[PDB]
């Protein structure tokens, strides 16, 4: 059938991607917190002058 | 021979099972043991919008950060002034079983669409001083889940046939159709560079799609049952998903394995919606027990609960300058939380 | 402390709101219904008093006014509807194969979810199609369900005058498979109405009236505090 | 979208007349409406403004107990009844259209105009500059009392009349340019002072120019200054 | 002895108060039906802080005035005010159910949560009109309701117009509506529909006994008084009297419970309340 042959060149395209380690993702989202901290409003509040609510 | 097939299609997946394992070298958790835990995060009821009779199924914010629009089966969209909750529109529907809500980055239309199988764009600034649909665009063979628009010429959509789409909006036609679910599509989420976009079904599995290509480039498994929500993290390398099972998982496109799961023993019900806050530490969700809680996503540990509905809280949305949150439920309410 | 510009889109505001509540009001005087069918069940035909991916019928009767939807073009869509008044179901009670598949379905409606506090009304269609099936004796309903031979007619039972005691046992038969799910699950929240029709019957409107007549009843007993 | 307005002549002192507007091209019900006049040899002056829903009414002082303004939404007409006309009454009266929510633009059509024979104070001191097609020019506008609110808008519009026609909104709330409208056009300033910029002149630019303010009512106008070749 | 009536006066403050509480915290009960329900608890707790406990103090003292002689008029404008109210509040609850029973469908239509507000305008605007004379008329000649220090109304014509228009009439809209709301709910039967109707006519039943066999007592004896001259019997009328006013404020503890607990959501939440 053609949908089996079609499924065959799907899964042949995602086996060839090359992959990096755990390590070092996890270890990226963990400095992009760090450096966005001071921007994010919800996380420390603002004064009441500040806050349009 | 249809059997030979089948058997090669198996060996692929062996192969692509052991390559993931190899670059399991630690887990996320012992990364982040060290960091320093958020604190308790307390959040009140600043302003609640009132007008609308029935359910409220979706809502979206626009750029500015001060308007809102939202859809109810009553038959009616309202665009909403949320420092001095007054109504700036209210634009009447031809078919009240409506599902979706979208608003233009620039600020000039807004489309809606549910169970008519069509998806419509209505202009909102225009001489004569009312609102009117511009175009409507058919050829979906299943209702309209989900819409959202890539610039005033572009939109992309996903229906209950298995299936997304790509329009041009003056033509009325479809540039490119994206294939390969085999159930139907709830939920579409687009990059911040707006290359990508990622889709999630009730296969219970979730793909990454170029736009210009119209091809599937990885998918991603993992979940026990129907996948309801996916939004994707302020970087652009990571998303995240909700669904009917009860839990919440993280998930890493370079790597292309799950980072980490949000579950806790007393949570039975499934999850409705799902939001980053700008700096993306926190995870927040919708739930169909009436509330939402918040997580830090980093260490997986609950830090707050946000409840004030009645009945089941169906949307949820966080502005871009990152001020407040946005809640919206079958009770027929929205509330404003800082 | 307040501008002339933002005095004016206030009262553009009020003026919004006066125009919402009227068409709220307009609501409350219609009734909303669901039509649910497998496609050998003559389902379009029941509604002969008036008349891709949904469809819509308008009727009234004794000054009451009512809607009906089908959305033939379901795990998922069937949420939107859980406000609904009452839900249609029609089976074709002459065909023996497909009886068990449908019995199924119905189990399936009764114990959703989302549907706990909505009552259905049962629709047995082809009643004259079942008659001449039984009578000619070809075909036997023993042989695709086997407790059929064990049965008889209930003491009480009346049926109408001229029908034959075979058919009385059979009609009665089939009647009570599905009564017997009602039963089982959910109690003091809903019930089963429970209808024998043919294609030329045109009673079917008068009977819906009567049903919801009845919904309303038990609801408002519950409100005051009598139950 | 079009208003044309009819009821004029020579009337003896002491006496009563209807002036009417008609309406087409728009939605007439959704949007308020103003009356304005000019007298012979001199400026624009408000008179009275009626809103949507025939809510509010409000009217100036010298036209106050004697004039009275009512719309008929069914049949798109306004009309003005006045009574025990004085000389000063002589002028040509206008319809404008305004309409009231976050980011509209109000005063932005302007009808013809009929002829009839029978306070925050703005200053703009210049009465005429001389200008050369190909240069840049720069008008300004003074205020008695601050246009800043608290809410962070600044209320003041600008507005051209060039000869034989009636004026025509360029900006509106200081810096935000209307619909077909040029890009050469600019606007800039700080509560009690403000500038209009003009780059590459051209002609169809000669005419008078005149500043507004809606911060409250009575609305006032400045003089007028006339850019001539 | 006297302390026998003061379980009266603690039970009926205690009482009222939870059905309040509950409307107040809890959402399921938030309907139109409800708030009516709240509007008569009002009533009866006031009676029983302000009227009822002045009332004990005359048996100690022998009805002699503990309290200033000029103020007797506003004790028996109070009492006539609460009462009346009461009485008047659960004919219109008699004449609700009855259009809800017979005509389902249009009661459904026409339910707004604005009819909520006009039928309690109604109830307490009468009820001002006819307690309103007694401060006007009575309290300028202070003899008319004063005897001998007694603290009792004197007035022969009041009573005998004033016990028809507030009581009598109220009685016989109550039997009426009573036999058509049961012969009703009978022709239905003539399922789980019949069990859930014979369960409802049990419930109206009790409800129409209580109100007649507690105030028809008092009244009743009350107009036979003035009628009579020489067949008075003199002492022991009186005292029927005393005795019978207290037995028709017990009915005042007695209604907050009866319209409530057939509801299983009621119940739940006094128990926590009550725990607490
Ligand atoms: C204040 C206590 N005193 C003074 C000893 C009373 O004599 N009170 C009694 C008279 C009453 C009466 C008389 C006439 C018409 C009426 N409509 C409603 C009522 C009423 C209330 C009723 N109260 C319950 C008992």
């Amino acid at each position: 059938i053609a949908q089996a042959r079609k499924l065959v060149e799907q899964l042949k395209m995602e086996a060839n991607i090359d992959r990096i380690k755990v390590s070092k993702a996890a270890a990226d989202l963990m400095a992009y917190c760090e450096a966005h901290a001071k921007e994010d409003p919800l996380l420390t509040p603002v004064p009441a002058s500040e806050n349009p609510f | 021979e249809l059997d030979q097939l089948r058997q090669e299609a198996e060996q692929l997946k062996n192969q692509i099972r052991d390559a993931r394992k190899a670059c399991a070298d630690a887990t996320l958790s012992q990364i982040t043991n060290n960091i320093d835990p958020v604190g308790r995060i307390q959040m009140r009821t600043r302003r609640t919008l009132r007008g609308h009779l029935a359910k409220i199924y979706a809502m979206h914010w626009g750029t500015d950060s001060r308007l809102l629009v939202s859809a109810s089966q009553d038959g009616k969209l309202i665009i909403w002034d949320s420092y001095t909750t007054n109504k700036v529109h209210a634009i009447p529907l031809r078919s009240s079983w409506v599902m979706t809500c979208a608003y233009a980055p620039s600020g000039n239309y807004v489309a809606c669409g549910g169970l008519d199988n069509i998806c419509s764009i209505y202009n909102l600034k225009t001489r004569e001083g009312n609102v009117r649909v511009s175009r409507e665009l058919a050829g979906h063979t299943g209702y309209l889940s989900c819409c959202r628009f890539l610039d005033d010429n572009q939109i992309v959509t996903s229906s209950g046939d298995t299936t997304c789409a790509l329009w041009d909006i003056e033509t009325g036609q479809q540039t490119t159709t994206f294939t390969g679910h085999t159930g139907d599509v709830m939920s579409l989420s687009l990059a911040p560079d707006t290359r990508l976009f990622v889709s999630g079904a009730c296969d219970a599995s979730a793909k990454l799609w170029d736009v210009r290509e119209g091809m599937c480039r990885q998918t991603f498994t993992g979940h026990e049952s129907d996948i309801n929500a996916i939004c994707f993290f302020p970087n652009g390398n990571a998303f995240a998903t909700g669904s009917d099972d009860a839990t919440c998982r993280l998930f890493d496109l370079r790597a292309d394995q799950e980072l980490m799961t949000y579950s806790h023993d007393n949570i039975i019900c499934g999850i409705t919606s799902v939001s980053f806050s700008k700096s993306g530490r926190l995870l927040l969700a919708g739930y169909d027990d009436f509330n939402c809680n918040v997580w830090d996503a980093l260490k997986a540990d609950r830090a707050g609960v946000l409840a004030g509905h009645d009945n089941r809280v169906s949307c949820l949305g966080v502005t871009d300058d990152g001020m407040a949150v946005a809640t919206g439920s079958w009770d027929s309410f929205l509330k404003i939380w800082n | 402390t307040v501008s002339a510009e933002d005095k004016a889109a206030a009262e553009r505001s009020k003026m919004i709101d006066k125009n919402l509540r009227e068409d709220g009001e307009k609501a409350r005087r219609t009734l909303r219904l669901l039509l649910l069918g497998a496609d050998n069940s003559g389902k379009s035909t029941i509604v002969k008093q008036m008349r891709s991916g949904i469809f819509e019928t308008k009727f009234q009767v004794d000054k009451v006014n009512f809607h009906m939807f089908d959305v033939g073009g379901r795990r998922k869509w069937i949420q939107c509807f859980n406000d609904v008044t009452a839900i249609i179901f029609v089976v074709d009670s002459s065909d023996y194969n497909r009886l068990q598949e449908a019995l199924n379905d119905f189990k399936s409606i009764w114990n959703n979810r989302w549907l706990r506090t909505i009552s259905v009304i049962l629709f047995l269609n082809k009643q004259d199609l079942l008659a001449e099936k039984v009578l000619a004796g070809k075909s036997k309903i023993e042989d695709y369900f086997p407790e059929f031979a064990r049965y008889t007619t209930p003491e009480d039972a009346t049926p109408e005058p001229g029908e034959d005691p075979r058919v009385t046992r059979a009609k009665y038969f089939i009647r009570k498979e599905f009564v017997d799910i009602s039963t089982a699950s959910g109690d003091g929240r809903h019930i089963c109405y429970p209808h024998f029709t043919c294609a030329v019957d045109t009673e079917n409107a008068r009977r819906i009236f009567n049903d919801c007549k009845d919904i309303i009843l038990q609801m408002n007993l519950r409100e005051y505090n009598l139950v | 979208v079009q208003l044309v307005e009819s009821g004029g002549g020579l009337v003896q002192p002491g006496g009563s007349r209807k002036l009417s507007c008609s309406a087409s091209g728009f939605a007439f019900s959704s949007f308020g409406m103003h009356w304005v006049r000019q007298a012979p040899e001199k400026g624009l002056e408000w008179v009275a403004y009626i809103s949507s829903g025939s809510g509010t009414i409000y009217y100036a002082d010298t036209v106050k107990g004697r004039f009275t303004i009512s719309r008929d939404d069914p049949k798109n007409t306004l009309f003005l009844q006045m009574t025990s006309l004085r000389s000063e009454d002589t002028a040509m009266y206008y319809c404008v259209r305004s309409i009231y929510y976050y980011g509209s633009s109000p005063f932005d059509f302007w009808g013809q105009g009929t002829t009839l024979t029978v306070d925050i104070v703005m200053t703009q001191a210049t009465s005429s500059v001389p200008v050369t097609p190909g240069e840049s020019v720069s008008i300004s506008c003074r205020s008695s009392k601050s246009l800043l609110h608290s809410n962070g808008n600044t209320y003041l519009y600008w507005f051209l009349q060039r000869p034989g026609q009636s004026p025509q909104l360029l900006i509106y709330r200081m810096s935000n340019l209307a619909s077909g409208v040029p890009d050469r056009f600019s606007g800039s300033g700080s509560g009690t002072a403000f500038t209009l910029t003009i780059s590459r002149l051209e002609a169809e630019d000669v005419g008078v120019y005149y500043c507004m303010q809606h911060l409250e009512y009575p609305l006032t106008f400045g003089a007028g200054t006339k850019l001539e070749l | 002895s006297a302390l026998l009536t003061a379980v009266v006066i603690i039970l009926t403050i205690a009482g009222n108060i939870l059905v309040i509480m509950a409307v107040s915290l809890e959402k399921k009960l938030q309907n139109a039906t409800n708030y009516f329900l709240m509007s008569l608890a009002i009533a009866d707790m006031l009676l029983g802080f302000l009227v009822m406990p002045v009332s004990m103090l005359t048996i100690l003292y022998g009805y002699r005035w503990p309290l200033p002689s000029k103020l007797c008029a506003v004790w028996i404008y109070l009492d006539v005010l609460f009462s009346t109210a009461s009485i008047m509040h659960l004919c219109a609850i008699s004449l609700d159910r009855y259009v809800a029973i017979q005509n389902p469908i249009h009661h459904s239509r026409f339910n707004s949560r604005t009819k909520a507000f006009l039928k309690i305008i109604a109830v307490w605007t009468i009820s001002v009109g006819i307690s309103m004379p007694i401060p006007v008329f009575g309290l300028q000649d202070d003899s008319k309701v004063f005897k001998e220090g007694s603290c009792l109304l004197a007035d022969d014509n009041f009573v005998l117009i004033g016990s028809f228009v507030s009581f009598f009439i109220p009685l016989t809209i109550m039997v009426i509506t009573y036999f058509l709301t049961i012969k009703s709910l009978q022709k239905e039967a003539t399922m789980q529909s019949i069990s859930n109707e014979q369960k409802a006519c049990k419930v109206l039943g009790i409800v129409f006994f209580l109100f007649v066999v507690m105030w028809c007592p008092f009244f009743i004896t009350n107009i036979m008084a003035v009628i009579c001259k020489e067949s008075c019997n003199e002492d022991v009328i009186g005292a029927l009297l005393n005795v019978f006013v207290w037995i028709g404020y017990l009915s005042s503890a007695v209604n907050p419970l009866v319209y409530t607990l057939f509801n299983k959501t009621y119940r739940s939440a006094f128990s926590r309340y009550i725990q607490c």
